[PDB]
């Protein structure tokens, strides 16, 4: 029979409270109905209502060889197809669902078997012996079907979700397609794949301990397809099926999970052992992919070589940015952004923040520098690491705290999909902070405004004010690395810059300290674009018209590049050419002189 | 032309924080200050424009060019044509008693220079002559409410 | 019935009856055959999700004088 | 897809349209309905095959009443 271990391996996953049910036919063989009577098969459904179709064509005088071919009928949806489609009463055929598929009462093994805490309970059963036997047993049931929208039940528990669809309120309508019993309503293309729930029940078989199936037969190809292609998901899988079956038998079923040939009863007493610890069971665990940030607690001395690598080579610690945090009368050390306060502002109201900027003005420390704010005002401030661990099993283990959550993701263009599930599934007290390129946010503008994003505030740093660009020489006066320059004026000193190009970070670090950094970053992203000979050519012909001073056209810029690469609609797509040549309408333009 | 330029303005100042919203950029360029969104947020009387679906709708990206989500006009022969034209003056008239008011209201505490420079600069009659042309009752209207708004006007002689 | 909860749709069906119950929400002429019509007035319990509490659940005093009540809706002259 | 959209006419031969993915192209439409015949063996009642009677016409045939319509036919088609 079933060995040991395997009892072992069950009661422990079932044990932790984090189960899913899978509910079928063999669930809900012992139930009584409505006339008193243990539920029917599609065998003898199918018999009465071609019994019930052939009588009423026998009452419209039809020949015998006809009703003799058609009361032997025994296909279930064939029959049903035909009465709906030629028969003209399909109240009767309404009422004797409702008269077959209505339970009166139920045993005490389904009693004891519902008793549990499971995370959502899935059913392809049209009666109600599921919400029936969790009333009894002390629990409350809110039951719904696939055209209800899941957003709206966020937060509701016992979940009972019929797949199939319910008899309970239906309507004469819903055998077209709401219930699946036609031939007609099988091939429509209301589904299960284009439902909403489709993408909650993959998270959900995801996110479970362990996922049990109940006297299953597997008839749906939709849920095969998604259990045959994994293998982490057959590792948590069970089926529970009758005795006396053999294993061939079972075949079909055992390329999907383990297969447990005991029957419901048998598992109605694992299901009164565990019942008492399902409901005890709780754990922090631990968190993977998020690493607390965690502010300063000792003072360091800043020496100007630190002072030196931050502000040229690019290297600072996280000590630096908590002590110039705490004193802000500090100048000489950090540029103090103003749109730090009205990101926290925001913040402090339940409202999500999108940061967009263009290359190397500010990002990521602001993003740090937000962190360490945020924590010392009072919230809990996690950072997204790339890692290879799961994400939702974090944001759930994130949700079952009790504290204010704020979550940093840093370009997140390269995470879209976590940073998609992130807005998918998103809780009260979890608030949101994704920043990203220019590019990077117009890449995947079409994969997010098709979601809620009226909860999100969109903010730029792009440019900053006069005010920062004497800070900025403040800082510079005090590193002293003007050279000769340092008898000038302000007006002298930034002469050599172009306007647009001196209220930018990236340009000014460049022209000033000649940062390295900003020229590895530059040189990293014209590599991929520089690296054809043709778009080379291009770039530099728009170079060379620019120096001249010519205005750009294409036909010119085509003579003077010795090609006709200008023309094609991919040559305005690239990396390099997007992300130093500000393009508008298609046309192409240059940001600034020290750049070119 | 102008049928064109009807066509395309309906499809976005139909609703009433977008009419506020292009109304509070247009005005902002007329009086030359910059386009920065935490200030057109005041002008504005919303927060529409930090949302990310302002950007995409026909009105704004057919009327102002934009880039990397910001925006800008597109020339002054479109923008004079459409506060003419397509606004309405007695909207125009009440809007700006309007935000008149809430500048000053929310100016009480935070005393930023820019917001002072520019309810000294809304008062100026170049600038309400560039908004209501030729329109003697709608501006005799505003010079007689704005010191009913704001008591401190009468001891000014400017 | 005035009740939010499930005495009746739990009586008639231990007694071999059928039940569909519904609400204000369900327009008539979708169950012009239906049979055991449970129309609950006030509202429901079973499966009320969170925004109910404001109209669809009669408790607050709130949901007194919202513009959908009992006349306006379909059912007045159907009872 | 394009080549039933673009035809005159589609001729299943000895099809028991088994796989489930021709059976979702073809229930939807009622102008694809038209153009399209299902050749089946002989002596087959109307019953047996109300499943193929759902996509188009239906002719119980076979292929063997059908060489005589290609040989009837064949002249004409290249012209
Ligand atoms: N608040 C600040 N004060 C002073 N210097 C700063 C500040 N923010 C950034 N810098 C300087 O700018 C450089 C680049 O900034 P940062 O690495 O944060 O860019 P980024 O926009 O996040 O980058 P990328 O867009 O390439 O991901 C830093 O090495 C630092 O010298
Ligand atoms: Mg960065």
């Amino acid at each position: 029979s079933i060995s040991d271990e395997t009892y072992e391996r069950l009661k422990r996953l079932i044990s932790t409270g984090n189960a899913i049910v899978f509910v079928g036919a063999g669930f809900s063989k012992e139930s009584i109905n409505i006339i008193g009577s243990t539920p029917p098969l599609a065998k003898d459904l199918a018999l009465q209502i071609s019994n019930k179709s052939a009588n009423y064509l026998k009452e419209v005088g039809a020949d015998s060889h006809y009703i003799e071919e058609i009361k032997q009928c025994d296909d279930l949806m064939v029959a049903s197809d035909f009465f709906l489609n030629n028969i003209p009463q399909k109240d009767e055929l309404l009422q004797l669902l409702k008269d077959n598929y209505t339970i009166k009462d139920v045993t005490q093994e389904q009693i004891d078997i519902f008793s549990m805490k499971w995370r959502r309970i899935y059913t392809t059963n049209y009666d109600n012996a599921i919400e029936l036997s969790l009333i009894k047993s002390g629990k409350s049931v809110t039951p719904l079907t696939l055209e209800d929208a899941p957003n709206q039940y966020k937060s509701a528990e016992d979940i009972c979700l019929h797949i199939n669809g319910r008899i309970e309120r239906s309507k004469e309508s819903d055998l077209d397609s709401a219930i699946k019993l036609t031939t007609s309503s099988y091939l429509s293309p209301e589904q299960f794949l284009t439902s909403s729930w489709y993408r909650q029940f993959k998270a959900d078989i995801d996110n479970a301990s362990a996922i049990v199936f109940l006297g299953y037969s597997m008839y749906d190809i939709d849920i095969q397809k998604i259990f045959f292609n994994d293998s982490s998901i057959k590792s948590k899988t069970f089926f529970i099926t009758r005795e006396g079956t053999t294993k061939f038998q079972n075949y079909k079923l055992a390329m999907f999970g383990e297969v447990i040939n005991i029957g419901v009863n048998a598992f109605s007493h694992i299901a009164a052992k565990c019942i008492e610890e399902s409901h005890q069971d709780k754990e922090v665990g631990l968190i993977n992919s998020l690493e607390l940030y965690t502010p300063g607690e000792e003072h360091d001395e800043i020496r100007d070589n630190d002072i030196a690598n931050f502000m040229i080579f690019g290297k600072v610690s996280d000590r630096y940015i908590d002590e110039v945090t705490l004193n802000d009368n500090m100048h000489d050390k950090i540029i103090l952004r103003e749109e730090v306060s009205k990101i926290i502002e925001h913040i402090e109201t339940d409202n999500d923040i999108l940061i967009a900027s263009d290359l190397g003005n500010g990002k990521s420390i602001m993003t740090r520098m937000l962190m360490s704010k945020l924590s010392r005002k009072g919230y809990l401030c996690f950072y997204y690491l790339y890692n290879e661990f799961s994400f939702s099993k974090d944001i759930e283990r994130l949700s079952k705290l009790g504290q204010k959550i704020v979550i940093f993701i840093d370009d997140y263009s390269n995470c879209i999909d976590d940073t998609r599930y992130a807005i998918e599934n998103r809780k009260d007290n979890i608030q949101l902070v994704l920043t990203t390129r220019h590019f990077g946010y117009e890449n995947t503008k079409q994969h997010l405004l098709t979601m809620d994003m009226s909860s999100f505030k969109t903010h730029s740093v792009d440019y900053l004010s006069d005010s920062e660009v004497d800070n900025f020489v403040h800082i510079v006066d005090h590193l002293g690395a003007w050279g000769e320059k340092a008898g000038l004026s302000r007006h002298e000193k930034l002469s050599e810059l172009d306007e647009n190009a001196r209220n930018q970070l990236s340009f000014l670090l460049l022209s000033i300290l000649k940062s390295e950094a900003i020229q590895s970053r530059i040189r990293e992203i014209s590599n991929l674009a520089l690296n054809d000979k043709e778009y080379k050519e291009t770039v530099f012909a728009i170079l060379l018209l620019d120096v001249i001073g010519l205005p750009l056209v294409r036909s010119l810029i085509s003579d003077v590049a010795v090609n006709e690469k200008i023309y094609s609609a991919e040559f305005t797509e690239n990396e390099g050419v997007k992300n130093l040549f500000i393009i508008s309408n298609g046309m192409v333009k240059t940001k600034s002189s020290t750049l070119s | 032309i102008q049928s064109r330029i009807r066509e395309i303005s309906n499809l976005a100042l139909n609703d009433k924080e977008y009419k506020e919203t292009v109304f509070a950029i247009l005005l902002l360029d007329v009086i030359g200050l910059p386009l920065v969104r935490s200030l057109i947020s005041d002008v504005a009387v919303n927060e529409k424009i930090y949302s990310a679906e302002f950007t995409e709708n026909e009105g704004v990206k057919n009327l102002f060019i934009i880039s990397n989500g910001m925006v800008k006009t597109k020339s002054s022969t479109l923008s004079r044509f459409l506060i003419a034209n397509i606004f309405e003056h007695k909207y125009v008239v009440n809007q700006l008693l309007k935000v008149i008011e809430h500048l000053y209201v929310i100016n009480k505490d935070a005393k930023d220079h820019r917001l002072q420079t520019l309810i000294t600069s809304l008062l100026r009659f170049s600038i309400i002559e560039k908004l209501l042309p030729q329109r003697r009752v709608e501006i005799n209207y505003f010079y007689e409410k704005v010191k009913h708004i704001i008591p401190n006007l009468i001891n000014d002689p400017h």
